[PDB]
């Protein structure tokens, strides 16, 4: 229910307040908690956006951290057909990585390195991948 | 603490 969002939204937004590169288990905390509202996926998805809109330029490679662990941990846990998360990120995904991009300089690699890896795995199509590296 | 890589697996539900 909407605890659960709430929950997902303390996770996520705690990161703020946390140095980067972000660990490994603050990762695992935050996908358990989207996974554990997935019946609210929607939620899930429009928080995650918020924060990538409304965070630190920093915070934007943690930002698509965020998107990478979950769709891959859905795709996982509910099989690559089932998965609401990234079909659902697809949506807005043009403005999520608008925002992404105005990274710092030496973070610009690391998205491109994130798209290249959901590229090689099929985790989106190509028609959506390839205007995501253009932009960069 | 080892930082986030988009290489690590999934974690199974442990």
């Amino acid at each position: 229910g909407m605890d659960a969002v709430n929950a997902f939204n303390q996770e996520l937004f705690s990161l703020m307040d946390m140095k980067p590169p972000i660990s490994r288990a603050k990762m695992i905390l935050i996908t358990k908690a989207a996974i554990k509202a997935i019946k609210l996926y929607k939620h899930v998805v429009q928080i995650v956006e918020k924060f990538i809109k409304k965070c630190k330029p920093e915070y934007k490679v943690p930002g698509l951290y965020v998107i990478d662990s979950i769709v891959r941990q859905s795709r996982h846990q509910f099989g690559t057909d089932k998965d609401v998360f990234g079909p659902r990120f697809s949506k807005n995904i043009t403005a999520t990585f608008q925002y992404l991009y105005l990274c710092p300089s030496e973070d610009k690699s690391k998205i491109v390195r994130v798209l290249n890896l959901w590229q090689k795995n099929g985790v989106f199509k190509i028609e959506i991948i390839q205007p995501l590296l253009d932009m960069a | 603490s080892p930082s986030y890589s988009p290489t690590s697996p999934s974690y199974s539900p442990t």
